[PDB]
């Protein structure tokens, strides 16, 4: 349903260096996370994407300049979806500081990064890009997608949606049961955000389904 | 044994971009300002013994003299991109004008007998 | 879980300009602030209310006196209410 | 200046009562006895160099305190007076933090490259600017004080403590120069230990820079453990014929 | 073939200064191991020392104080050469006040429980009719030497003055290596290593300490398997 | 040129403003006064009219 | 001295690979000893060293050194052995290049040991050389 | 490794003298580097480099060690 | 410590020199938001800028120079790195070509920045290719001092010194080494010694073994030569290919020996060598006596 | 204390019996601490087994040369030194060599008592021509470290036996060195590279452990003098 939309995002090249940025930002944003042990930051990053975890390492190894282990144990310990974890311990404070995850010397950032924000309309698009590689679904259940992808928090939703606007998409945030995310319901909306973000073929075959099935 | 007036902390200095000239546009000298280091004749001697007419032409013109030169080469180290092509420097413009001056008609010429008017 | 013992021990910075480093609504769509048409004025809302420098915000505004916009969590006329009050 | 007689001594005449920059007891000291062997030494006192040791570190053998001034003054100009004062147009209050209530830095505060010895205002009328900055004045609503600053800095590469300031008033009396109204001096003082790149020598014209420190552990020691001091090239003393050493 | 093993020794010289005799072992092979315990006592014994003064009416260190006859300059060399020893892993602080003619001694610090200083006749200054002492100190726990700009903290006051430190409880150390030809039907070596303290711990603290911190170096050298 | 920059440059200058001499720029010193590749080394125009393009078999690897 | 000498020769160049040129000096080597036995002259390291040969030796009926060769030790030896005195080498007295000199008749690269190139200056080199040991001659 | 690698003798193998390798390098390395400056446009324009490299390696040594390895040619226009 | 391609330069005079290149790559690497806070941050000294300077340093020749400039040689390019101090390292070796001393002398050091220029001091005027020295040929970067007192008390003959062992045969080099740790041999003591196959026999040694029916060749025929361990020791510094030298080495046989490398060998193998003989010499200067 | 930096080892094999140490990051100093000391126990602290004198059939302590074969005394010697044997038993034991016949004689001829063995057969001894014969006797011992040819230990007890040097310890060379190694922080922290190269019997990995073993039995010796002092502790 997604792993086919997901493949075609990470295949995908990217050569602007500010893009690059956005999207290892959000990646780290959404499926990641730091841990102080033994007095060291340590970064974890987990992915459910074959090729996106290789992507997020090479651009972390490119344009920051670290190195990651790439480690395929499960975290959820089924070891069936192969939940791909990728590490950064060396330097792990720098990369934290440089990459947007903490800055001022205090706490974590709720939202996206400062830098994500307020940039061209390509970084706009390239964090939303990270974000669907994270997280999110393509459920198609009824009548529409539901292209939802969750947020911790309500900051990284709203700011997604405020993303999506400078697009001229529509989008609306949501929260239920405690958890909250992103959705746009509209065919066109869902045609057009996918094809923004990369996506060929795949926007295809959800243009005739729906053409045919609506 | 004893230690003499000669220490090293007020005999270090470099330089990168700072004060330059009035009447010609090279960079300062001494060490109370940045200043610069001076290239001699004989340094010009060994570089073209050497063979390396590169590095002397940037360090006649882009380093010292070309005044619209060296804002540029800036820009484009600082931005990430090949440094610019050197022009002319502005000590001859000031040597012609000063041999102008003595009622001396100095003028350059291009391939035909035209003359430039160096700007 | 990844809160840093609370920003933690590891700091090099040592220099802050200002009280807007410190503002939440950078993380956010400046345009969600500013409703036009009719608009909204909740969502932003509730995002001032969890901000950290919401009072330095509000005397900021109100000694500069702004009068558009939604500055420490309050609308324009909750501002022009407290000038007169 | 130090004191040798003791509050109970007698004093003939002629006799000594205080030392000077570089005497001891009354007689010239300008260096320190150090104990040498000669020898090369895994090629770090090659062609002059010299080797010492950690010991000369530790306990401020050749050590030296240095002292240097900085000078400001404000004067007239065209657009009125300049002025020394804390009011510095657009800086942070923690530059302004060691200032003294008349924007003079206080004594016993360390200074390193960049901080400001005192603050100096000098107005400078109304000019015409470029359209960027103006915008930029629009957005944050800025007004220009038409005053820049002018205040003193320490050079780059300096550090040290501040020993004193002396203060001059054209209208206190005091005979400044034609044009001046006012005039300030500062006095910083530092204390240099030896290090590599310095220059060593002897009474027999053989000189050297310090080009290594090593531990004490791993000097040459005597046979009761005794380390030595400074190493010395052999090779230096007969081509130069200074037996004298 | 040969089944003797090495075994040491000490011999008592006076109160701070020993001779540990250790043989035999095998030829060629003494001097090695002496330098190894010369190097590891003189680099790496922990001690305490001053680490920064302040006095009631100084600024910095390069003023005098009125009444005493030295500066203060002359005053931190003077007790550069305290030789305390401290149990407290946190800086402790010690009182010295005196007031009056005569000579400010080391006994008339007076320090917390916890701490000692171990040289009372060291000599500090001298106080004339018209001047007190009133100084207090900084006394840590560390090795080695620290350069008094490793010991400026970031909220230094204006009256605080950093101090060089010198933790280092040895004073000096030899060894002899006797080649003594020990009569085992072949040539051995008889190891004395001589060694004096000052007179903050006694000789066999530090070879304890020297043989401590070298065993275990080798021990992660022998986990090689 | 060179003559004025050696010595007696107040002779030689005068001497030639009446031949109304033209200097042609051909020896090392004129080359640096004016700010050009002197003619010698890597200045010459044997070395530095070429083209550097990659092999086919090189563009085709990659 | 110095500035002098870099003046006067500072436009000769190298501008060629061969001037084709057949004439040379006739440089001496192995003088005769008052033995009757050939023995190598002592001048000879900075005299023939590093310079080619104009025209081919023959002798017996072959050839003892071909033409436009270093003339490095070795081909001195051969020569001494052989029983010669006198060979016609290459020089820049004796250059017919249109254009400054030639690669061939200045000879060997003291610096480098190779064939001086087509774009070395000489000039400034000879007149540095020649100029720094100035200072190590008696006034 | 460094300065002192690829070997001067190896590339002079491929190349005429020292002074024609400086330029054919320094062209090369200008290709390379002006190829990376634009490279955030989509352009068709230079082309490189042809071996692997490092995260930030100067153009000049990939310049000199495409060279070495025989990866370009030189003609005389 | 340094190679013959090296230099130490301060770090203090590194950032000065490098200011736009750290500006470029801590904005690059996103440790600063713009040009300004990070001119701000090389300005006022911060930890991360260091850091950075000792990357962008990397495989960039600098210039050093000596004035007066007598001859070519006073201008060479170094490879730089950074060093504590505020004075500048230089290699023991290219002394003799600056004509520089260490009673108090100073040096100048400048940046090119174009590709040419770069290109220039990397391919023409690097230290580890000028050996010889361009008014006579002769070599210029050779061990001088302290260098030639090693390898001569290395390589020399017993007449009074007091030569134990005198007539041992030993297996191989390390087995003699083995005898002179323990007090037994002399480094300067006759004894035969066995070479394995890979070593070249001595020029001239004009007897191989008399034999009937076995031949030898020059190289891969292992053989006994009688000389000092200090000559194997020696023959251990030169390269795999050099005949055996067994002489006495003065300074002429040194100097004999380095311009026939320079004539014969490529420029990488005889730096090395050239390190190795510097090592080695101060290494047996320190305990010549 | 606290180390505040544990160091590591490293290990690099380059031949079968050939390896290369690197132990990082000590602090500044202790290069030099445990370097010269790992040289030391490595080259002369471990037990072996070696040859000790030999008795060749025919031929006096006279060395002019050995009928019946074609290399002299100084080149069987020599050849005889090269061996490396393995031993149990305390007292010297006697083995016998029987090797006859033109053609090669090599190590895998010799036949070796119980408890003695032979780690490389293929080794050359000598070369016999004209229908020649070579008979020896073997002596072999256990020791640490060289020692040189014992002088006769008594006149008249024989008239043949060749004493000869004996190469007991495993590890045949080694070398060491230090450099810097740190960047990031305070540079002048230590590295140490220790070369090893050892004969056919042992591996370097054995006599590393082995020289670690014997210098902690060493310092621990020194270290039961007050067991409740402070050293640098290390964590893990
Ligand atoms: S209170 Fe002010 S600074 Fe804080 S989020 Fe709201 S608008 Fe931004
Ligand atoms: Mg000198
Ligand atoms: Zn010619």
């Amino acid at each position: 349903m997604t792993a086919a939309v997901k493949d075609e995002i990470s295949r995908l090249p990217v050569t602007r260096t500010c893009c690059r940025k956005a999207e290892v930002s959000s990646i780290l944003r959404f499926a990641g996370g730091l841990h102080l042990v033994s007095g060291r930051i340590v970064i974890e990053a987990e992915l459910d994407t074959a090729m996106a975890a290789r992507r997020l390492k090479r651009d972390i190894l490119e344009i920051f300049g670290h190195s990651s282990e790439l480690i395929v144990m499960a975290p959820g310990g089924l070891r069936r979806g192969s939940r791909f974890v990728v590490r950064v311990v060396a330097g792990g404070d720098q990369l934290a500081r440089q990459t947007g995850l903490v800055d001022g010397r205090g706490r974590p950032i709720r939202g996206l990064p400062p830098q994500v924000v307020s940039g061209a309309t390509c970084d706009a698009e390239a964090a939303w890009r990270g974000a669907f590689l994270a997280h999110g679904s393509l459920t198609e259940p009824g009548r529409s997608s539901s292209l939802e992808v969750t947020c911790p928090g309500p900051e990284a939703a709203l700011a997604l949606v405020g993303a999506a606007r400078r697009l001229s998409i529509a989008a609306k945030a949501r929260e239920v049961r405690g958890v909250d995310r992103v959705v746009v319901r509209d065919g066109d909306a869902i045609g057009a955000l996918l094809t923004r973000l990369g996506a060929h073929e795949s926007v295809l075959a959800w243009e005739e389904r729906r053409m045919r099935r609506e | 044994i004893l230690k003499l007036h000669h220490l090293v902390d007020d005999k270090l200095h470099a330089r990168s971009t700072g004060p330059y000239s009035m009447i010609t546009q090279q960079p300062l000298g001494g060490k109370a300002q940045f200043g610069g280091q001076r290239f001699g004749e004989m340094e010009v001697w060994a570089l073209e013994a050497y063979g390396a007419a590169y590095a002397l032409q940037e360090l006649l013109t882009i380093k010292s003299d070309d005044v619209t030169g060296r804002v540029k080469v800036y820009e484009a180290i600082v931005k990430g991109e090949n440094i610019p092509e050197p022009g002319i420097p502005e000590s001859f413009k000031v040597l012609i004008k000063e041999m102008q001056s003595l009622c001396l008609n100095v003028e350059v010429l291009s391939s035909d007998g035209m003359s430039i008017e160096m700007r | 879980m990844t809160e840093l013992f609370q920003e933690l021990l590891v700091e090099d910075a040592d220099e802050e300009l200002g009280w807007q480093e410190r503002a939440l609504c950078a993380q956010t769509d400046p345009e969600s602030f500013f409703p036009e048409k009719g608009g909204s004025t909740r969502e932003a809302k509730k995002v001032c209310l969890a901000c950290e420098v919401r009072s330095e915000c509000l005397e900021y505004a109100l000694q500069n006196d702004e009068r558009f916009g939604i500055w420490g969590g309050l609308s324009e006329r909750e501002r022009r209410r407290l000038k007169k009050k | 200046q130090k004191v040798v007689v003791d509050e109970g001594d007698r004093v003939i005449e002629g006799q000594v009562l205080a030392d000077g920059p570089a005497t001891e007891d009354g007689e010239m000291a300008l260096g320190k006895n150090l104990l040498v062997a000669f020898m090369p030494w895994e090629g770090h006192n090659y062609e002059d160099a010299i080797i010492l040791s950690q010991r000369l570190v530790q306990d401020d053998v050749l050590s030296s305190i240095h002292i240097e001034e900085h000078e400001v003054d404000a004067r007239d100009t065209k657009l009125g007076p300049e002025e020394i004062t804390r009011d510095i147009p657009n800086v942070s209050e923690e530059v302004l933090a060691d200032l003294d209530e008349r924007g003079i830095i206080r004594i016993g505060a360390e200074v390193v490259a960049g901080d400001i010895l005192v603050g100096k205002v000098t107005p400078k009328g109304e000019t015409e600017l470029t359209p960027e900055e103006r915008l930029l004045r629009a957005i944050f609503g800025e007004k220009a004080r038409e005053v820049r600053d002018t205040s003193l800095k320490v050079p780059h590469g300096e550090i040290g403590k501040i020993i004193g300031v002396r203060v001059f008033d054209r209208e206190e009396g005091d005979e400044l120069p034609p044009g001046v109204n006012q005039l300030v001096r500062v006095y910083v003082a530092q204390k240099r230990k030896i290090t590599d790149g310095d220059k060593l020598a002897g009474r027999h014209g053989n000189k050297g820079v310090i080009s290594k420190i090593l531990p004490i552990e791993d000097m040459p020691f005597l046979e009761d453990g005794t380390p030595v001091d400074i190493i010395l090239n052999p090779l230096g003393v007969p081509s130069r014929m200074n037996p004298g050493q | 073939l040969i089944a003797q093993r090495p075994s040491l020794t000490e011999e008592v010289v006076d109160e701070f200064r020993s001779r540990f005799v250790i043989e035999p072992l095998e030829p060629g092979f003494g001097y090695t191991l002496g330098n190894s315990l010369r190097r590891t006592l003189l680099s790496s014994i922990p001690g305490a020392a001053v680490t920064s003064i302040r006095i009631d009416g100084v600024l910095h260190e390069f003023t005098t104080v009125p009444g005493v006859k030295e500066d203060v300059t002359d005053l931190i060399l003077n007790i550069k050469q305290l030789v305390v020893s401290s149990e407290h892993d946190e800086p402790v602080v010690m009182y010295l006040r005196k007031q009056g003619p005569g000579l400010v001694t080391a006994a008339d610090i007076a320090p917390p429980a916890g701490v000692e200083v171990h040289n009372p006749d060291l000599v500090l200054a001298t106080l004339n009719g018209k001047g007190k002492l009133e100084m207090e100190l900084t006394v840590e726990r560390g090795r080695g030497y620290v350069s008094a700009v490793q010991n400026k903290q970031v909220g230094q006051e204006i009256g605080r003055i950093p101090v060089d430190s010198i933790y280092s409880p040895v004073l000096k150390v030899t060894y002899k290596v006797e080649a003594t030809r020990v009569e085992q039907r072949t040539d051995f070596d008889k190891l004395i290593v001589d060694v004096e303290t000052k007179q903050a711990m006694r000789p066999r603290d530090a070879m304890a300490s020297a043989g401590k911190t070298l065993v275990e170096l080798f021990g992660l050298a022998r986990e090689l398997n | 040129l060179s003559a004025a920059s050696f010595q007696e440059t107040t002779r030689v200058l005068t001497d030639a403003a009446i031949n109304a001499k033209s200097d042609s720029l051909i020896g090392l010193k004129e080359n640096v006064i004016i700010g050009k590749l002197i003619p010698a080394g890597t200045g010459l125009s044997r070395y530095r009219n070429i083209r550097v393009e990659p092999t086919e078999e090189a563009k085709a690897a990659m | 001295l110095t500035r002098r000498l870099v003046d006067v020769s500072q436009d000769v160049i190298i501008r060629e690979e061969d001037c084709g040129t057949e004439r040379g000096l006739k440089l001496r080597i192995a003088e005769r000893g008052a033995d009757g036995v050939l023995r190598k002259t002592d001048d000879v390291e900075t005299s023939v060293y590093a310079r080619m040969l104009a025209e081919d030796v023959v002798v017996d009926g072959k050839v003892i050194a071909p033409a436009n060769v270093d003339l490095g030790d070795v081909l001195i030896d051969a020569l001494v052995g052989a029983g010669v005195e006198e060979v016609k080498t290459r020089s820049v007295l004796t250059c017919e290049s249109a254009v400054g000199t030639c690669a061939f008749c200045y000879g060997r690269s003291l610096a480098t040991g190779k064939l001086v190139d087509i774009g070395e200056a000489v000039g400034i080199i000879a007149a540095q050389s020649i100029g720094e040991p100035g200072t190590q001659l008696t006034m | 490794e460094g300065i002192i690698n690829p070997p001067i003798d190896e590339l002079l193998e491929a190349t005429d003298s020292k002074y024609s390798l400086v330029i054919y390098a320094a062209k090369r390395a200008r290709q390379i580097n002006a190829y990376y400056s634009q490279l955030g446009e989509g352009l068709l324009e230079y082309v490189g480099p042809l071996v692997d490299t490092h995260v930030h390696e100067k153009p000049l040594s990939i310049a000199l060690r495409e060279i070495n390895a025989g990866l370009l040619t030189s003609e005389a226009i | 410590q340094l190679k013959l391609h090296q230099c130490g330069l301060p770090k203090a005079m590194a950032l000065e020199l490098f200011k736009p290149f750290v500006m470029k790559r801590l904005v690059d690497l996103n440790h600063a938001q713009n040009i300004k806070s990070a001119k701000r941050m090389v300005e006022r000294g911060r930890t991360v800028v260091y850091d950075v300077l000792e990357e962008v340093i990397a495989e960039h020749p600098v210039l050093l120079n000596r004035a007066p400039t007598l001859h070519r040689l006073g201008i060479q390019a170094f490879e730089p790195q950074l060093v504590e101090g505020k004075a500048i390292q230089i290699h023991p070796l290219v002394c003799t070509a600056f004509n520089a001393d260490f009673d108090g002398d100073q040096m100048a050091v400048h940046l090119p920045l174009s590709a040419e220029a770069q290109a220039e001091a990397r391919i023409l005027m690097l230290s580890s290719n000028n050996i010889l020295k361009p008014a006579d040929g002769r070599p210029v970067t050779m061990p001088t001092q302290d260098m030639v007192l090693g390898l001569f008390f290395l390589t020399t003959d017993g007449e009074l010194r007091d030569t134990k062992g005198e007539g041992r045969a030993f297996g191989s080099t390390a087995e003699a080494i083995m005898a002179f740790d323990a007090g037994e041999l002399a480094l300067q003591s006759q004894i035969d010694i066995r070479f394995p196959v890979g070593t070249v026999a001595p020029r001239g040694w004009v007897p191989p073994v008399t034999e009937e029916g076995e031949p030898e060749w020059q190289q891969g025929d292992s053989f006994r030569l009688r000389t000092s361990l200090g000559r194997a020791l020696f023959n251990e510094l030169l390269p795999e290919d050099y005949p055996f030298v067994d002489y006495s080495v003065g300074k002429k046989q040194l100097s004999e020996i380095v311009n026939d490398l320079a004539e014969r060998y490529p420029k990488v193998i005889v730096a090395a060598t050239l390190d190795n003989l510097k090592a080695a010499g101060f290494y047996w200067a320190t305990r010549s006596g």
